[PDB]
């Protein structure tokens, strides 16, 4: 079952899926693909919530129902430089008002 | 394209895979376009027809264009048939142009900041006699 | 594998190449395998993203499609977006 995700850092979000059963460690090895960045310098979140390496998505909450294709589910990311930054993720911008037509 | 007159009876079931109203569409010997009473999303409907006979399905509301088994016409064969109503993978663009239709009255289109062609664009409605024409 | 999309406000989008060349535009664009859109932001491009998704997911697989959501704060800009990129 594949699972859709924005993983989340900064400025930073990267579309890509996984499935119910992969786990925490194996998504921070898709993260290392291309931020090119280990995974022990990875933090990965469900909101405000610490993953654990070997949890699956499934467990993490991260299912077919709530992380869907046109609606993926975000997965927080925090990088450590040897201390580990907080978990910030910068929003996006925030469209104009509603034309009085609309 | 029209109906073929066969008179070989033909049942079918108009199911429903859609968010929308659905406005069933028959294609008479003449190919004019005969309209049905309307399903509404996730709904049912046991239709008498017959082989040959042509089918299309819009949205009843806006006559934006649905799939009736993964085509845009179906044609009931030999004996019931199910039609299975879907939502298309529109175009990015089409889709947001019936957002915005459904949101602002055909009057205003032009009050609106975007570009010359989208107001030609906003102003082309999805149109059964138009699609038809494409042969 | 994957490109860098980067909108008006600098939020940087990564996706599959794959999905970036739906649109010819983009395939155009990227012939570093980054394009910057100085006329598309963020609420925008995300939302362009998510459609990548959801084509290529939907696109020849006969299970039931869902509607792709528009909020309708959104469309407007969308609208002149997908114009811009034919998709």
């Amino acid at each position: 079952m594949d699972v859709f995700l924005m993983i989340r850092r900064h400025k930073t979000t990267i579309f890509t899926d996984a499935k119910e059963s992969s786990t925490v460690f194996e998504l921070k090895r898709i993260v290392e693909g291309i931020l090119k960045r280990p995974p022990d310098e990875q933090r990965l979140y469900k909101d405000d919530q610490l993953l654990d390496d070997g949890k699956t998505l499934g467990e993490c909450g991260f299912t077919s129902q709530t992380a869907r294709p046109q609606a993926p589910a975000t997965v927080g990311l925090a990088f450590r430089a040897d201390t580990f930054e907080a978990l910030c993720i910068e929003p996006f911008s925030s469209p104009p008002e509603l034309p009085d037509v609309m | 394209l029209r109906s073929v007159n066969s008179r070989e009876p033909s049942q079918v079931i108009f199911c429903n895979r859609s968010p929308r109203v659905v406005l069933p569409v028959w294609l008479n010997f003449d190919g004019e376009p005969q309209p049905y009473p309307t399903l509404p999303p996730g709904t049912g409907r046991r239709i008498h027809s017959y082989r040959g006979h042509l089918w299309l399905f819009r949205d009843a509301g806006t006559h934006d264009g649905l799939l009736v088994n993964q085509t845009e016409l179906f044609v009931p064969s030999l004996n019931p048939i199910f039609a299975n109503i879907t939502l298309p993978v529109y175009t990015l663009k089409e889709r947001c142009l019936q957002v915005v239709r459904s949101l602002v009255k055909p009057e205003n289109y032009r009050r609106l900041d975007i570009v010359r062609s989208l107001y030609e664009d906003l102003e082309d409605h999805p149109n059964v006699q138009k699609d038809l024409e494409r042969l | 594998m994957y490109v860098k999309l980067i909108s008006s406000d600098g939020h940087e989008f990564i996706v599959k190449r794959e999905h970036a060349l739906t649109s010819g535009t983009i395939k155009a664009m990227l012939s570093t395998n980054e394009v910057n859109f100085r006329e598309i932001p963020s609420h925008v491009l995300s939302k362009v993203c998510m459609y990548f998704t959801y084509k290529v997911r939907y696109t020849n697989s006969s299970t039931e499609i869902p509607e792709f959501p528009i909020a309708p704060e959104i469309a407007l800009e969308l609208l002149m977006a997908a114009n811009f990129l034919d998709c």
